[PDB]
Order: C-alpha cells, then sequence, then structure tokens
RNA sequence: UGACGGAGCCAGCGAGUCUAACCUUGGCCGAGAGGUCUUGGUAAAAACUCCGUCGGGG
C-alpha cells in the first residue's frame, strides 16, 4: 500500500535567489535580466522539459545550467543571446544682455 | 615595408587619443587612376577573404527583412534549429512600415548590428528603413537569395526556403567584407577590427583585397578597377589618413 | 436581355449598390459570398433581410452587392438596406404586386430602416 | 468649374445621353477609337481579317 | 563551320531584379560545411 | 473523443483521433489531484491540494470560471453529479464531503 | 544560311497557330480537350459537313 | 612617431598651395 | 477501477481493474467476474480508463503509471453525357 | 479599466516646374572659386474584430 516516486523552497543560485513555483524560463530570466528566448536556448542546451515547475529539476541539471551560464562564450552562444554650469553660463549671458538693453 | 610602421603608429595613437578611442574598424583608400564608370547604388558587392574570417555570425545582432506573408520563412527559420539561434529578428516589410515610423527607426539603427534583406525586397526598402541607414558603408543592408530557385520567364516561381543555404550565405557575409562602387576614383573598403585580430591578419587581408579588386576576371566583381592604382591609405573613421604605396 | 434591378443603400458615409438579376440563388458581397461579411458580430444584422422572409425568395435570384465608404458598422447597415430594397423592388418588377406587399409588410413590421434612410439630420433646439 | 457644378440643375436632359456612358466612380468614359460603332467587330469581318 | 554546317542539314540570372548577379552571395564548400 | 489526465500541477486534455496533447491547464499552486468533465461535456472540475477547486470551461483554458474554496485540507476528489447536471459533489481530505451547488 | 533556316521554322510555327485558330472560327461542333502538359486541343464531333 | 609627421605634410602642402 | 457497458463487443459489459503492478486486468459481470484479459505495464499503475460506450471512433485504453508514464493502446476503426447515355 | 505577437478589415477632406535639415573624417582635380567621390555624428489611417503567448518604476 505504498507508492514509489522520484523538492525545495526558494532556492539560491549564482549568489541570487531563484523562484520556486514559476517555470524555468522565468527562473533563468530572473537570473539577472537575460533574455527569455536565451533562457529557452539554455533549456534546450540542458535538454530539459520547458514547462516543469521550479520545485522539480534537481541539482545536477541545475549545475549544468550554472556551467552554461557562467560560460556563454564557450558553448557557441552569441552576445545578443548575452548582452549645468552651462546653464549658469546662459543665465549670466541673459542678465548681461538685459543689463545692456535696459541701460540703453 | 612601411605599411606595418604606419599601422603600428596609428594603432598606438588610436588607443591614446580620446576621440579616436571610440571607433572600431579600419578603412582602406584605393585611389584608381581613371574613375570607375559604375554608377553608385547600395547593392554592396562582396569580396572574399581567404585567410581570415572577420566577424562571427554567432556574435552579431541580425535583422532579417523578408517578403510579404512571412509565414513560411518565419516558421521555417525558427523551427529548423540550424538557424533558430541565428537571427535576432524577422520582420516582413508590411510590419516594418506599420510598426516603425518616426525615430523608433533610429532606435532600430542603434540596436541592430547587421541588416539583411530578401533580394526582391531590397530595392523597395530605402523608404521604410529610412535615410540614416544609408550613411557610408556601416549598416547598408545586404541582400540574399532565399529560396535558391530561378524564375524562368513567364513561369510562376515556386516559393520555398532552405535554412542550410541561408545560413551558408550569412556565414559568407559575416566572414568576409564588401565594397560599393563609385562614379569617382577613390573608394574605401571596410577591413579590420580593433581588438579582434592583428597586423599579419590585416596585412594579408589588404593583399587579398587589392588582388581581388585588380583581378582581371570575375567581371561584375573582380574586374572592376580600371587604370593604374595609385595609393592606399589606412585610417579608422575619425582619424587622419596614413599613406601607403605611392607608385 | 436579363431581368435586372439596381437599388442603393446608405448609412453615415457608406454606400451599397445591389444588382438583382434572375438566376440560381447566390448572394455575394464585393466578390465574396455573403457568409463572410466581416465584423462577424453583425453578420446577423446582414442575415436578417434573408431570414425575415425565408430563403426561397433568394433561391431564385442572384443578388450581388458592392459597398464603399464608412467603417465597419456603417458598411453593415448599407449592405442590408440595399439588399432589402433590392428584393422588394425586384418583386414589384418581375413577379406580382401582392408579393411586393407581403415582403414590405415583413420588413417594415420588423424594422422600417431596412427600407428608408435613417438620416439623423441635425436639430437647432 | 466649381460654380457650374453648383448650378448643375439635376433635371436637365440632353439627347446624347443615349449614346454616352459612365463609370461606377462617376466620371464619364470616352472611347479611344472615336464613334458609336467604332468599339468592336463582327465575326465575318474578323474571319476575313484572319 | 562543322557545328553550324551540321545545323543547315539536320550566376543565377533573372528577368526583373538585376541587383542579383551583382549582389549574390558567392558561397563555398568550407562556408557550407564548417559546422560551427 | 477527448480525455483529461492529471500530473504534477498540470491537467492535460489529450485528444483521441490524434492521440496527442490538445490543451493544458496549469494555473494551480500546488499539485492538482482530480480532474473530471461534467455530464454534458462542457465544464472541467479540478481540485488541488491547497484545498480549492476550480471549475472551468473545458477546451477553454483561460476562463477560471468558478473557484470554490473547500476545506483547508486538500480535496482529493472533485466530481460532478451525473444525474443532475449542476451539483458538484466534492470530497476532501478533511474527512467530510460536500455537495456544493455551482 | 543557318539564320535563314531559323527564320523559316519560326514563321512555320506562327502559321500553325494562326491556322488552327481560323479553323476554330469556321463551323462544326468542337470539343475543347486539355492535355497533361498544359497544351489544349480541339476535337470535332463526328459529323459530315453537308 | 609618424602621425604628426604626415599631419605636417598635409598642413604644409595646403598652405604652400 | 472502471466500468463500461454496451460497446461493440462479444463482451456486453466490461470492468477493468488496475493493480499497481503493471497489471491491468479486465473482468465481466455476466460471466461472474472471471478474469478475461490482462496487460502488464511496467511500473506500478495508478489509473486506467477505456473510452466510453459512445465512442463512434477509435476506442482507447489509457493507463497512467506511478513513475510519470502514460501508456496508450488504441483500437482504430464520368461525363454527364456518359451517364445520361 | 491590460501587455506581446501575428492575421483579417474600413474612411473623408489635401494635388502652384512646387516639398524642404545640420555637422564631420579624408581622397581626387583646379592657379582659385569651387567641383567630384569617401567617412562618422546628431533634427525630423487608428480604433475594432480574430488566433496564439504573458500574468510597481530608476
Amino acid at each position: 500500500s505504498l507508492v514509489v516516486q522520484e523538492f525545495q523552497h526558494i532556492l539560491r543560485l549564482l549568489n541570487t535567489n531563484v523562484d520556486g513555483n514559476i517555470k524555468i524560463v522565468y527562473a533563468l530570466t530572473t537570473i539577472k535580466g537575460v533574455g527569455r528566448r536565451y533562457s529557452n536556448l539554455v533549456c534546450k542546451k540542458a535538454d530539459v522539459d520547458l514547462h516543469k515547475r521550479a520545485g522539480e529539476l534537481t541539482q545536477e541539471e541545475l549545475e549544468r545550467i550554472v556551467q552554461i551560464m557562467q560560460n556563454p562564450t564557450h558553448y557557441k552562444i552569441p552576445a545578443w543571446f548575452l548582452n549645468h554650469t552651462l546653464a549658469n553660463n546662459v543665465e549670466s549671458k541673459l542678465r548681461d544682455d538685459l543689463e545692456r538693453l535696459k541701460k540703453i | 615595408g612601411l605599411a606595418e610602421k604606419a599601422l603600428k603608429a596609428l594603432i598606438l595613437q588610436c588607443e591614446e587619443n580620446p576621440s579616436l578611442k571610440n571607433d572600431k574598424d579600419i578603412h582602406i583608400i584605393i585611389n584608381t587612376g581613371k574613375k570607375m564608370g559604375i554608377n553608385r547604388d547600395n547593392i554592396p558587392r562582396i569580396i572574399p577573404l581567404t585567410k581570415y574570417k572577420l566577424f562571427k555570425p554567432r556574435d552579431l545582432n541580425i535583422l532579417l527583412i523578408t517578403k510579404d506573408p512571412s509565414a513560411l520563412y518565419r516558421e521555417t527559420l525558427t523551427k529548423d534549429e540550424h538557424t533558430s539561434e541565428l537571427f535576432k529578428e524577422i520582420i516582413s516589410v508590411k510590419n516594418l512600415r506599420r510598426r516603425f515610423k518616426g525615430s523608433k527607426l533610429t532606435q532600430l539603427y542603434k540596436d541592430f548590428d547587421l541588416v539583411v534583406a530578401d533580394y526582391r525586397v531590397h530595392h523597395l526598402l530605402p523608404e521604410v528603413l529610412g535615410s540614416r541607414f544609408y550613411h557610408g558603408s556601416k549598416k547598408l543592408p545586404y541582400m540574399i537569395r532565399m529560396s535558391k530557385e530561378v524564375k524562368l520567364k513567364r513561369q510562376q516561381m515556386v516559393e520555398k526556403c532552405d535554412p542550410i543555404y541561408v545560413r551558408a550565405q550569412l556565414r559568407s557575409i559575416c566572414k568576409n567584407t564588401s565594397y560599393i562602387p563609385n562614379n569617382d576614383n577613390c573608394l574605401s573598403v571596410r577591413v579590420g577590427y580593433i581588438q579582434k585580430h592583428s597586423i599579419p591578419e590585416i596585412l594579408q587581408n589588404i593583399q587579398d583585397t587589392i588582388n581581388f579588386l585588380t583581378d582581371k576576371s570575375k567581371r561584375p566583381q573582380g574586374g572592376v578597377i580600371k587604370g593604374g592604382i595609385i595609393s592606399i591609405f589606412v585610417k579608422t573613421s575619425n582619424s587622419t589618413s596614413l599613406p601607403i604605396y605611392q607608385f | 436581355a436579363v431581368p435586372s434591378v439596381q437599388t442603393f443603400g446608405k448609412k453615415k458615409s457608406a454606400t451599397a449598390v445591389a444588382h438583382v438579376k434572375a438566376g440560381k440563388g447566390l448572394i455575394k458581397v464585393n466578390g465574396s459570398p455573403i457568409t463572410l461579411v466581416e465584423p462577424e458580430i453583425l453578420r446577423f444584422k446582414v442575415y436578417e433581410p434573408l431570414l425575415l422572409v425565408g430563403l426561397d425568395k433568394f433561391s431564385n435570384i442572384d443578388i450581388r452587392v458592392r459597398v464603399t465608404g464608412g467603417g465597419h458598422v456603417s458598411q453593415v447597415y448599407a449592405i442590408r438596406q440595399a439588399i432589402a430594397k433590392g428584393l422588394v423592388a425586384y418583386h414589384q418588377k418581375y413577379v406580382d404586386e401582392q408579393s411586393k406587399n407581403e415582403l414590405k409588410k415583413a420588413f417594415t413590421s420588423y424594422d422600417r430602416t431596412l427600407l428608408i434612410a435613417d438620416s439623423r439630420r441635425p436639430e437647432p433646439k | 468649374l466649381r460654380e457650374k457644378a453648383k448650378e448643375r440643375n439635376p433635371d436637365e436632359y440632353y439627347h446624347a445621353m443615349h449614346s454616352r456612358k459612365t463609370d461606377a466612380k462617376g466620371l464619364l468614359i470616352s472611347s479611344r477609337h472615336g464613334d458609336e460603332e467604332d468599339e468592336s467587330l463582327s465575326m465575318d469581318q474578323v474571319k476575313l481579317l484572319k | 563551320l562543322e557545328d553550324i554546317q551540321q545545323s543547315i542539314l539536320k550566376f543565377v540570372k533573372d528577368h526583373r531584379y538585376p541587383g542579383l548577379t551583382p549582389g549574390l552571395a558567392p558561397v563555398g564548400l568550407s562556408d557550407e560545411e564548417d559546422s560551427s | 473523443h477527448d480525455f483529461a489526465v492529471t500530473s504534477s500541477t498540470r491537467v492535460q486534455i489529450f485528444s483521441s483521433r490524434t492521440r496527442q496533447v490538445i490543451k493544458t491547464f496549469s494555473r494551480f499552486k500546488d499539485v492538482v489531484y482530480s480532474a473530471s468533465f461534467r455530464s454534458d461535456g462542457k465544464l472541467l472540475c479540478a481540485g488541488d491540494a491547497t484545498g480549492l477547486v476550480s471549475v472551468y470551461d473545458s477546451y477553454n483554458p483561460r476562463t477560471i470560471l468558478l473557484s470554490i474554496n473547500a476545506s483547508t485540507h486538500p480535496t482529493h476528489v472533485t466530481k460532478f453529479h451525473t444525474q443532475d447536471n449542476k451539483i458538484l459533489a466534492t470530497a476532501s481530505d478533511d474527512r467530510v464531503t460536500r455537495l456544493w451547488d455551482i | 544560311v543557318k539564320q535563314h533556316l531559323q527564320r523559316e521554322t519560326q514563321l512555320k510555327q506562327v502559321q500553325q497557330r494562326m491556322d488552327a485558330q481560323r479553323e476554330l472560327l469556321k463551323k462544326g461542333s468542337k470539343k475543347k480537350i486539355v492535355d497533361s502538359s498544359g497544351k489544349i486541343s480541339f476535337k470535332w464531333k463526328k459529323q459530315r459537313k453537308r | 612617431d609618424y602621425y604628426q609627421q604626415v599631419q605636417r605634410g598635409k598642413q604644409d602642402k595646403k598652405i604652400s598651395r | 477501477l472502471d466500468y463500461v457497458e454496451n460497446f461493440d463487443s462479444p463482451m456486453q459489459s466490461a470492468l477493468i481493474a488496475s493493480s499497481l503492478d503493471g497489471h491491468v486486468k479486465v473482468f465481466d459481470p455476466l460471466d461472474n467476474f472471471q478474469v478475461k484479459f490482462g496487460w502488464k505495464f511496467s511500473g506500478p499503475v495508478l489509473s486506467c480508463a477505456v473510452s466510453p460506450s459512445t465512442a463512434q471512433g477509435n476506442r482507447h485504453l489509457v493507463a497512467g503509471l506511478s513513475s510519470g508514464l502514460l501508456a496508450i493502446r488504441t483500437k482504430k476503426k464520368k461525363s454527364n453525357n456518359f451517364q445520361r447515355m
């Protein structure tokens, strides 16, 4: 009467926290500001299911992604996948001009 | 013999000078004797580089500008996966006109590093992509055959696309460089890059360029220079010229 | 010749010309069948001069329309006015006057602006 | 021309209205070959020409 | 005078876009197959 | 011709004549436990472990049409009444089952 | 001589096309048959011209 | 030490003209 | 467990029961529940269902398996002148 | 009280041989005026319906 099987909370990667219940692309873009399709690429690089939760997906595929992200220029990944004292002068010029006129 | 001397000197002073620190190529001035009789267009004819590859298609931002319905080309070049990582953006010209007017255009200019258009749309393009693209030889949009099919006269040409061929063409474009003809006698090709390769690379590049331009065959592209070649000045954009080979 | 009758419909700045000639029973609008008049919510605004008077009266004539001007909703109202005036005018011409009367009673009891122009001419109060 | 269009009188009848035609877009269609019979041919003339 | 005397007894050109043969991409075998 | 099959946090509608996926319901917080179409075929009801059920229009994955909060304990079983068409009989893990009227 | 020859074959073909049309004009009960290749042809009904 | 040399070349050529 | 009645079969009724061993075994209440047939899907099994009695198409049998596996087994199902002559 | 793609779909006024920028890096020719080419930087129908996608700000 037992069923067999194969989790964590908010996780930490690359000295940053990564979500727990949003999907993998949004996780990797929360990793700082990189592109959604770039994360889609990296997920294909993992050969990971795209629409798995962030509470799944164990530490060995996590570190594989860590390797890939810390080495973008090494697995043939392009960089686009990666990424009034003058106003003092003009007010002085103004006052001097208007001195001159209102004097004349 | 003098070329390397002039080259190293300009290299040194272009990391030194403030205004010269901000630009990243080298231009070559071939001054023919007689003018090339070819009236100028912006169909940038391409020259090959045997020894060295200039840029990397896995480094450059690419815009691709195609024919109307765009269904076929978009799905195929996205789902082939030998080009899925290749193009930053795919746009048909109806979308381009309907989406980009004003100075969002200039936003696209500064954003995208190289623009490539379908061969039968290039002539229509200069309106929509605007005027500030057609400055010099920096971001002149190139043109590529896409379906690899000839329209025999009075025949409905099939509409098709093969991603292998398109990535072959783009690898050619990104690996070598391109000139553009003049009604006058002096032209300047784009060669080199600051940090990406060095003096022997650029010297062999120069030799291959002048050899191709002076090749008496390859008549639309090789056999082009008419008269005696006078000189070649090496310079970046904001520089002063450096003289080479005055005989 | 052909038995053929032309009518006109009109809302804010649209126009719609219907030619009705005796034929086999097709209905087209700018060179496409009526079942693709576009805004797709108001398709039944266009179908109601058909389904108020039954399909057979259109089984025996070939109604063919062209519109222009205006926007979505205006072209819808011009099409249906032109069709309704087209069907009742052909019936007066090339069949009986009684069936002209029964048609026009149907369209008028349901909605008189199938037949007369809904001109909101201004008012200075 | 704009003043004439303003006093058009939309009841005028001239007799050559039976020969001359128009568009759907309003302005009138004039033939390039001249006369009321100078539009198109017949089968006996076309056979002899062939 | 044998070919033409046999008669009496017996680079993608286009029509309408001639920016092409000036502007084509002269691809190569290395340019095709070098899997980057 | 179609059948629902649950997963972890994902209710899928597979097809029958093409035996492939059709549609994906994936707006659930924790893992989702029972999925069942109605009598007439219109609605799908799905109860998950947070303790809320959602009934929403099958073949229309974007209208979370009526979310009924059952007990705070998980609701393992959420079924629609067959004989009637509008009483959702749900269960729970709270040892108490309920007949809601939708 | 060769250029004369090509002129002659081309005029021959133009006369082939023109002659087929002239006889489509004449009479009879034709039938318009369509080949595989795209080429059309006509085939007359089996009847005696009177 | 070549850049300023050719600068002086250009300058002096044109002022000589 | 699942029960399905009046589908085009020599069995008028069938009851298919599923038992966490690969074993999905199919029984019938007109021959007093004697075992009729059985598949052995690999892992333990959590659910089974056959497509209903009004399928009118290719019927299916799906079983869903405790390691995250579906196994699906599907049973499929000139001239107008000339004529008037 | 929505983003993001694609895809469909509809106006009414405008029609004087007149309609339109600024800097720049250098080459060539000319005795000069300037002419020709080259290079970089800054200024200038929509709604609507349809299909998929998403679910505080420097």
